[PDB]
């Protein structure tokens, strides 16, 4: 089962460097090339670079004028994108993608890179309290995306809606909700768990009646 | 070395056939393979078609690829289109470099209309302690996806302080949210705010009161 | 067909 797991994204200042990793498994790593491709709403998918199955041949796309370089460590079965001299316009979701001669057969999960001299801002989290009952968590004023929200550490999975954020005065706000039987709310604690990876912050808020 | 041009969007109807095109600017479309990737909201791309017209096992047989040399275009045809096919579709080819089209967003109408459910929440005591107040309106379980969201204070339309998110698909239907930014005093001042949502000409509303 | 750039040494 092909797995391509990316790490290393987050918020970085202009002019600074970042190195993304793509840990591969579930296929013979050394039999296939690997590529990096980035995505934005305005510029779509842009190929950045590819490296051959034996790690000895590299190919760069013209979207970045050599500032990014691609490498691999076949013993750790991991690919890397070293991103130097970063610019505001490099903000994007970065994917690694496995090749099979003529097409990209599998893609990694993507990681967000935000290049900004604005500070990381952690959210303020507020509890929303009101037969089924809907409870919520207001995640106010964070930057950059993303945040993750779970309910009872993921033990409440059905009934959950995490709503797309709005962006205002440079900060994101979203809400997440969960619907439970009212008997659950009156006899069991319900807590939302908010994580903002780019500020390394984690907040729990118990929803009290 | 070339560009691949795709329409921005196509809107079609449940059960229809729909063709998504991918036109090569210079050089023959047939001179190297074209591939197609589906990307759902918030997710990674997956292969629909590779090597012009080959289908991974697991991709429904209602997807097919072809190459139309007279228009120098590759075509992804989806027969009997389904609402689960709503996605962005990217074409891909190569020569001396690797090229993606800009992506086509596919919208599928014709599932049974689903009127939205509203949930509203007042500001939390913790937020008011900081003198601020955010009124939350959550809009869910609706199809198709356009909504008009309006807020009232005392029955009069209020515009300032409102932020509404674009709807997104989660599961089989769409969700959206809207926020009314107030000061603690603006919330305590009036005795009613209303989130009003209009969807396919039907209007649902709920109110909040200190 | 010819391989894409970087993919020419892929085993299949």
């Amino acid at each position: 089962e092909v797995q391509l797991v990316e790490s290393g994204g987050g918020l970085v200042q202009p002019g600074r460097s970042l190195k993304l990793s793509c840990a591969a498994s579930g296929f013979t790593f050394s039999n296939y090339g690997m590529a990096w491709v980035r995505q934005t709403p305005t510029k779509g998918l842009e190929w950045i670079a590819s490296i051959s199955a034996g790690g000895d041949k590299t190919y760069y796309g013209d979207s970045v004028k050599g500032r990014f370089s691609i490498s691999r460590d076949n013993a750790k079965t991991t690919h890397y994108l070293q991103m130097d001299s970063l610019r505001s316009e490099d903000t994007a979701t970065y994917y690694c993608a496995k090749t099979s001669r003529v097409y990209f057969d599998y893609w990694g999960q993507g990681v967000m890179v935000t290049v900004s001299s604005a500070e990381t801002t952690a959210p303020s989290v507020y509890p929303l309290a009101p037969s089924m009952v809907t409870l919520g968590c207001l995640v106010k004023g964070y930057f950059p995306e993303p945040v993750t929200v779970t309910w009872n550490s993921g033990a409440l999975s059905s009934g959950v809606h995490t709503f797309p954020a709005v962006l205002q005065s440079g900060l994101y706000t979203l809400t997440s909700s969960v619907t439970v039987p009212s008997s659950t709310w009156s006899s069991q604690a319900v807590t939302c768990n908010v994580a903002h990876p780019a500020s390394s912050t984690k907040v729990d808020k118990k929803i009290v009646p | 070395q070339f560009v691949l041009t795709q329409p921005n969007s196509v809107s079609t109807n449940l059960g229809s056939t729909v063709k998504l095109s991918c036109k090569r600017s210079t050089g023959n479309i047939g001179s190297n393979y074209v591939n197609w990737y589906q990307q759902h909201e918030g997710r990674s791309p997956t292969t629909m078609i590779y090597r012009d017209d080959k289908r991974p096992d697991g991709v429904p047989d209602r997807f097919s690829g072809s190459i139309d040399r007279s228009s120098n275009s590759a075509l992804l045809t989806i027969n009997n289109v389904q609402t689960e096919d709503e996605a962005d579709y990217f074409c891909h080819s190569y020569s001396s470099g690797i090229v993606f089209g800009g992506g086509t967003k596919l919208t599928v109408l014709g599932q049974p209309k689903s009127t939205p459910t509203l949930t509203v929440f007042p500001p939390s005591t913790e937020e008011l302690q900081g003198n601020k107040a955010t009124l939350v309106c959550l809009i869910s379980d609706f199809y198709p996806s356009d909504v008009e969201v309006a807020w009232k204070a005392n029955g009069a339309p209020i515009s300032q302080g409102v932020d509404t998110a674009n709807p997104t698909k989660q599961g089989n239907k769409y969700i959206a949210s809207s926020f009314l930014r107030l000061t603690a005093e603006q919330w305590r001042s009036r005795n009613s705010f209303t989130c009003q949502v209009t969807h396919e000409g039907n209007t649902v509303e709920k109110s909040l009161s200190p | 067909g010819v391989a894409m750039p970087g993919a020419e040494d892929d085993v299949v």
